[PDB]
């Protein structure tokens, strides 16, 4: 209510990291080069989705505990806003306590991102049968968001820790299952006055 | 992890019979002249007592120790001198992911030479910044030859493309370097053409792909790329 | 008798999107994207701007101390008599700050761009629903224009105050999954004799 | 979906690996000085995928034992969706359920990538008549991966050990037929549960 | 006059002097020797490699019948369908330049940029679907522009 | 800023003049200065002589030296092998050249054999001898010169060194 819990978290890659480019237009531009393109700025510095990675962590840890947290994946699937999810991410009708920021990366495109040779081999002949260039985020990449979360209660922090804690073991963007995606998250959190600017 | 009380937390692990402060036991480690006998009270002497005092335990036949990555040195003759075993070693502590290096000069050194050796072969004379003369059609001719016979490839066109937009001294040097023969070896750079020939008839196709690239880079820009892409694609 | 001019220059950071409040250019647009970012006939972005700031100046002054009227609320109706109703009105006589629309610099072919939004399961991994929804680029640079008549002194600074409040929360829509995030580059002027 | 199967994968290395560089800008880098460079991280450390290797493995040895797998490998197929090769590593609908890390190791560049001088030699005159340069994995080089199963059937930890085995036999990545890639792996399996980070 | 551009934060202090390893461009100017980072070079390589590149006949009914089959066994997908609406409100030389580029069977490799069909077919029929759908959609280059969307408008409706 | 760097080897990258580099901001009593790697040599040799305490060359132009360091490469005595091999002492710095470039002209009193790569060709011995001594002097005047300079003048005998 008078405070707000301000976590800064700092994520550095120990993988490759893919994640997809949603501009239309900077896709059909990219894909004259690059088959797939990451999600840049216009800034040029890699731009991943954070908000729905710790939604999605926290529904199936909270899901696997036996709370009942709904499910806000499937189609049509409504969000009931009675769960700890619906408070702390969000619900129809109820708005998230947690501002999460996009996860924004330090350097910009030309450090960060490499265009890489992906195939296709036939399990037969052990040859080639697809080529396709996408671009991918070095190891070691330092991105940092912010998740604020207004009205704080006692758990959310550790509920957040919890969720990095699952996206440091499964990740975080596309491509997950080849390897993509590994990541480390430090956390520093900060409980902040929420009148800290009127000065 | 058997704990047992006494007038004293005698834990017994399988890493050591730990007791912070006398059991009939064996007893490894001892968290500790009232102080001698106590130690002396336990049969099987405990391999170290984590406390002047330590002065007088040392000299009863006692080892003590008084109160994150793994470090690994590289650099090994040391000296007595001031009582303790000791070397003057100037060094470089790396900080790797999973451990943390002690390195030497050497290993800098290494290091400093596979940089320079990076920074200096990046820049080639005028990047970006008496040719001879061929008609439109006849270098059209001469790159489709070179192009169904294999001498002027996709990687070869690819690589004209890229030193011809960093000018047209570069793209004189690669071909020069491409169409180069080695004294010792007697080979050229080209890839061998296609096809049932003769050396001096395979002599000639190298020495028309050198003048027709040659003669290619006296032409504009957009000249040259609009003659290439119609054999790669890409550029 | 001086009013008081604020410059604001504002600088996307994250991706911005306001929904598009015109029926028929949205249903014009409904075939495109599923979300169109707000609009003008004149092909520039315009971003509503007195809303965020009264409602920033509402939360950071109320849990201040000092008690505001909550607007956004059940009901919403102020009162005359606190601040936030002497500086972004009151539901008698008008409020003392006229702010104008986050008009943009650019147009809707330079900053404008449509984007895949997704709704994955959590059991398959895979997209559920997508949608297709209209973002404003990063560094894309909007202008606007407050005007607060009769000038107090904590005038300006309140809303430097709410500024910062907007450039840590964020402005127009989607707020909690990171859009919206920008900075704010403020300049003043008062004017006396024309 | 209670239950998570942790299969931590550790191969040494019985032979030189190759797995080519697919960075643009990286691999450019190196043929100026290497012709073959071997794929690496911006943290100095080799990188090999591991998925492709994985599910290459179960299908040529699911098609042999006559099961309803498909040849995901041929050139633009499309998985089916319905074999076991589906489940574990994924199909145009539902994902993969294991989540296949890349084959990092766990010392840097110096210490395990060597530059060989590689050979063609003419068959009649017994002369070198091309050489080439190629950065190698050394022998003895320890590579960890860990394979996250996410709702975890009870045939999944035998396959993945049989595409082990099948891995170790045929070879990891690169050079496979010259005698590259022979590798040893240890499996130190587990079944965490979901809620593990919830505390 | 020298500006250093690369970052100062970092540095160790060795033999009582803080000192830090760089490797980067010493550059000229009017009056001013900077000293700019591999970021910079970077910039000047991309920026100056961009500036210096940037500077037939068939029938309906049976046209119908080749584009629902090659929409079953999956040739012609929605991707080809929007693909070639936009090539065709961009021209018609242009949409025939995609439909050969698609079609065009690579010397070295024998590959064709269409999608295989899904189904027990052996080589040549294969083959001759290429060959249909690339007489099929070069002969919807011809018919005019309403009539191309009311027949591409039952297998895509987006486009 | 005071750059402790002779500011050459310069090329001109498009309407930009820079040159390759690698070194130290040694950041001292408002210098902030640009020293290269003969600094830090220095200075390791200034801590490990420290630390342990408390326990002539000849002038020879550089056109006659791309002139003789080319006439010894085409009669087959400065090999590539041999520039690879000055190129690794002459980095390691100036002293293991001069050890290098002692060892290779040591005539060995018993054998009398020198270790360079004999001329082909016909040559008397003492023309034989007089070029082996040309090869000591040449790459003794390229030991003076600073290592951008003698990387142009050997980069354009061996490619990849
Ligand atoms: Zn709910
Ligand atoms: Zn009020
Ligand atoms: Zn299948």
């Amino acid at each position: 209510a008078k405070t707000m819990k301000k976590i800064y978290v700092t994520m550095k890659t120990l993988s490759p990291l893919y994640t997809g480019e949603v501009r239309r237009e900077d896709k059909e531009a990219a894909q004259k080069r690059v088959n797939f393109p990451v999600r840049k700025t216009a800034t040029n510095k890699v731009l991943i989705p954070f908000k729905g990675a710790l939604r999605s962590a926290l529904e199936i840890m909270l899901k696997a505990k036996g709370e009942n947290v709904c499910d806000t994946g499937e189609s049509r699937a409504r969000p009931c806003g009675r769960c700890v999810t619906c408070s702390l991410f969000g619900s129809m009708g109820r708005a998230g306590r947690a501002s999460v920021d996009f996860l924004i990366s330090n350097d910009t495109k030309e450090q960060i991102v490499r265009e890489s040779t992906h195939l296709r081999i036939e399990r037969q002949t052990k040859s080639a049968s697809d080529t396709f260039k996408g671009e991918e985020v070095i190891e070691g990449a330092t991105f940092t968001a912010t998740i604020t979360i207004s009205n704080p209660q006692e758990k959310d922090l550790s509920l957040i820790q919890s969720a990095l804690k699952f996206i440091e073991e499964n990740g975080i963007g596309g491509w997950l299952n080849k390897g993509y995606g590994r990541v480390s998250f430090e956390v520093k959190s900060e409980d902040v006055a929420t009148d800290r600017f009127l000065k | 992890t058997k704990i047992t009380f006494y007038n004293s937390v005698f834990i017994e692990t399988h890493n050591g019979n730990y007791l912070f402060s006398m059991p009939d036991g064996n007893v490894d480690y001892l968290i500790l002249d009232e102080l001698i006998d106590y130690i002396e009270r336990l049969k099987y002497t405990p391999y170290k007592v984590f406390l002047i005092l330590a002065k007088r335990i040392i000299s009863k036949k006692i080892r003590v120790e008084l109160p994150k990555k793994v470090v690994l040195n590289i650099n090994d003759n040391m000296c007595n001198f001031a009582s303790y075993r000791l070397m003057p070693f100037s060094g470089f502590i790396v900080e790797k992911d999973d451990r943390i290096e002690i390195n030497d000069k050497n290993w800098f050194d290494m290091i400093w030479n596979e940089e320079y050796n990076k920074m200096r072969s990046q820049i080639v004379a005028e990047d970006f910044s008496a040719l001879p003369d061929m008609s439109h059609d006849k270098i059209i001719e001469n790159i489709e030859y070179l192009f169904n016979i294999k001498i002027l490839s996709k990687n070869r066109i690819k690589e004209f493309w890229e030193e011809f937009c960093k000018g047209q001294k570069a793209a004189i040097k690669y071909i020069t370097q491409v169409h180069r023969k080695n004294p010792n070896t007697g080979r050229r750079n080209w890839n061998p053409p296609e096809g049932d020939f003769t050396d001096n008839e395979i002599e000639k196709l190298y020495e028309t792909a050198y003048n027709t690239l040659l003669s290619l880079i006296k032409y504009d820009k957009n000249k040259v790329y609009n003659i290439l892409i119609n054999f790669n694609p890409k550029l």
